RNA sequence: GGCGAUACCAGCGAAACACGCCCUUGGCAGCGUC
């Protein structure tokens, strides 16, 4: 099989900026090699046919090259609606073979999040679980502590975290944090916080709800 | 004009067996190659398998040969890939594409469906529960109040989660899953609204599951 | 630079292979040799 080893493997570019997307395949491919764009949740659509020519309808901004078996991928300058992972493809030999994908996103200032907490439902604590829910809402970058605290006590190995993919209008992100504990667990505290540390807060941001009061 | 249209995908046990199909429109398959392509959750785009034109020459990457096929019927504009031998890592979104006109753009992949997903699991399907996550500030307070819903313990992938039928969009995050240590799935789907609708304004998050036929709507109220 | 024997890329047909047409010319690159 003909590999291609596709560089960086993820990019945060601000707009207006040029991004350079590099493959290089490990024999010879000719000019055999396609690029591709495809956004989050929707299939992938053609940029770039036989290394340098520019598919029907796509902006002029995209343009690739092809130096022996390197083969380039440039936006000339980044428009917001750019934002999607891009995939070099090589049709030189079956098998044919993808690279692993450039994730490029949006670079944007610094945002801190907003922070809220949920207690558990009456209906779910009956069942026997209790999951408490925080959530950081629109903050940038995507880097962020979580740190959950039951009657003061640091919490460990019993949340988990979800964030989303960039917001095409407001270039952040969000993430929920997820405590589970057992019915009987949850009944013998009454503290519940979540700390968020953040590069946009100037110190840790604590929510927290009293059980039962 | 030009369409593919990717049907068959389902939940099949590990040694299992599917046949999905790639139905074409405004366009003849029969002067085209026709490529197969998967995607596993949030990973990339890996080439399957491919047949040509005229001759209806077959070709294979190695990690499917010998137990998926790839065959089209002219007579029906449709193209079909039988996987036998499934396995856990075969687990994937699958997409066919149209390799366009060699004078028009090479050996490009002009078009592409939009994909059918296999899921390949030993677990069986299960039904979400539905618990509100309740609003985060009084009705009172003169700002933003965050609600939502968490929708835990499904299987498989995916359920689809909306607000008051769809009339609410605007600032909802409806969070990618995350498997829980039993093997199964849960999310949260939040809202912020201005806390003076609470209670003028009916939240309900409408949930569904069709893989095991489930539809829950739930209210969720002030507490 | 010269010469020699080569090795691969390529035009068209809805077309990577197979099938049909066209072609005996172009093009990189190494080797051998003076
Ligand atoms: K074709
Ligand atoms: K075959």
């Amino acid at each position: 099989d003909i590999q291609m080893t596709q560089s960086p493997s993820s990019l945060s570019a601000s707009v207006g900026d040029r991004v350079t997307i590099t493959c290089r395949a490990s024999q010879s491919v000719s000019s055999a090699v396609a690029w591709y764009q495809q956004k989050p949740g929707k299939a992938p659509k053609l940029l770039i046919y036989s290394a340098s020519s520019l598919y029907s309808g796509v902006p002029s901004r995209f343009s690739g090259s092809r130096s022996g078996t390197d083969f380039t991928l440039t936006i000339s300058s980044l428009q917001p609606e750019d934002f999607a992972t891009y995939y070099c493809q090589q049709s030189y030999s079956f098998p044919n073979t993808f690279g692993q994908g450039t994730k490029v996103e949006i670079k944007r200032t610094v945002a801190a999040p907003s922070v809220f907490i949920f207690p558990p439902s009456d209906e779910q604590l009956k069942s026997g679980t209790a999951s408490v829910v925080c959530l950081l809402n629109n903050f940038y970058p995507r880097e962020a502590k979580v740190q959950w605290k039951v009657d003061n006590a640091l919490q460990s190995g019993n949340s988990q975290e979800s964030v989303t993919e960039q917001d095409s209008k407001d270039s952040t992100y969000s993430l929920s944090s997820t405590l589970t504990l057992s019915k009987a667990d949850y009944e013998k505290h009454k503290v519940y916080a979540c700390e968020v540390t953040h590069q946009g807060l100037s110190s840790p941001v604590t929510k927290s709800f009293n059980r039962g009061e | 004009e030009v369409q593919l249209v990717e049907s068959g995908g389902g939940l099949v046990q590990p040694g299992g067996s599917l046949r999905l199909s790639c139905a074409a429109s405004g366009f003849y398959i029969s002067y085209s190659s026709i490529h197969w392509v998967r995607q596993a959750p949030g990973k990339g785009l890996e080439w399957v398998a491919s047949i040509s034109p005229y001759s209806g020459s077959t070709y294979y990457a190695d990690s499917v040969k010998g137990r998926f096929t790839i065959s089209a019927d002219t007579s029906k504009n449709t193209a079909y890939l039988q996987m036998n031998s499934l396995r856990a890592e075969d687990t994937a979104v699958y997409y066919c594409a149209r390799q366009g006109y060699r004078r028009r753009s090479g050996r490009g992949f002009d078009y592409w469906g939009q994909g059918t997903l296999v899921t390949v699991s030993s677990a069986s399907t299960k039904g979400p529960s539905v618990f509100p996550l309740a609003p985060s500030s009084k009705s009172t307070s003169g700002g933003t109040a965050a609600l939502g819903c968490l929708v835990k313990d499904y299987f498989p992938e995916p359920v689809t989660v909306s607000w008051n039928s769809g009339a609410l969009t605007s600032g909802v995050h409806t969070f990618p899953a995350v498997l829980q240590s039993s093997g199964l799935y849960s999310l949260s789907s939040v809202v912020t609204v201005p806390s003076s609708s609470l209670g003028t304004q009916t939240y309900i998050c409408n949930v569904n599951h069709k893989p095991s036929n489930t539809k829950v709507d739930k209210k969720v109220e002030p507490k």
